[PDB]
């Protein structure tokens, strides 16, 4: 069946928010500092999820 | 029949094979259920009175 239905959806064409995780700093032998974006300070409103 | 939170009066038949199969009803564009699930585990598709 096809139907019209009214529920929680993302909108057509929404680019959304992009997130990327990275390898950390390293020498040839030893992992060093972590390497991250500024995501922890970017608190978002949950709203409907 | 009298299923989980749903009442009703139907003629179950071993039909095939349309549904979701993980949650356990199937409707047809209205309030009615046409109608298998719940039996363990087959397709007892129901009908009206
Ligand atoms: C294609 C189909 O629905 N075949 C069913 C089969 O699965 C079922 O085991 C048998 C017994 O009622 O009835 C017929």
């Amino acid at each position: 069946i096809t139907i019209t239905y009214q529920g929680l959806f993302p909108y057509q064409g929404d680019h959304g928010d992009m997130y990327v995780y990275s390898a950390g700093h390293a020498t040839g032998t030893t992992p060093q500092k972590l390497f991250v974006a500024n995501y922890s300070q970017d608190v978002k409103q949950f709203a409907n999820g | 029949y009298s299923l989980y939170g749903v009442s009703g009066r139907g003629v179950f038949q071993n039909c095939t094979a349309v549904g979701v199969r993980q949650q356990r009803f199937v409707y047809d564009a209205y309030q009615n259920l046409v109608g298998y699930y719940s039996d363990d585990g087959n397709y007892y598709c129901l009908r009206a009175c």
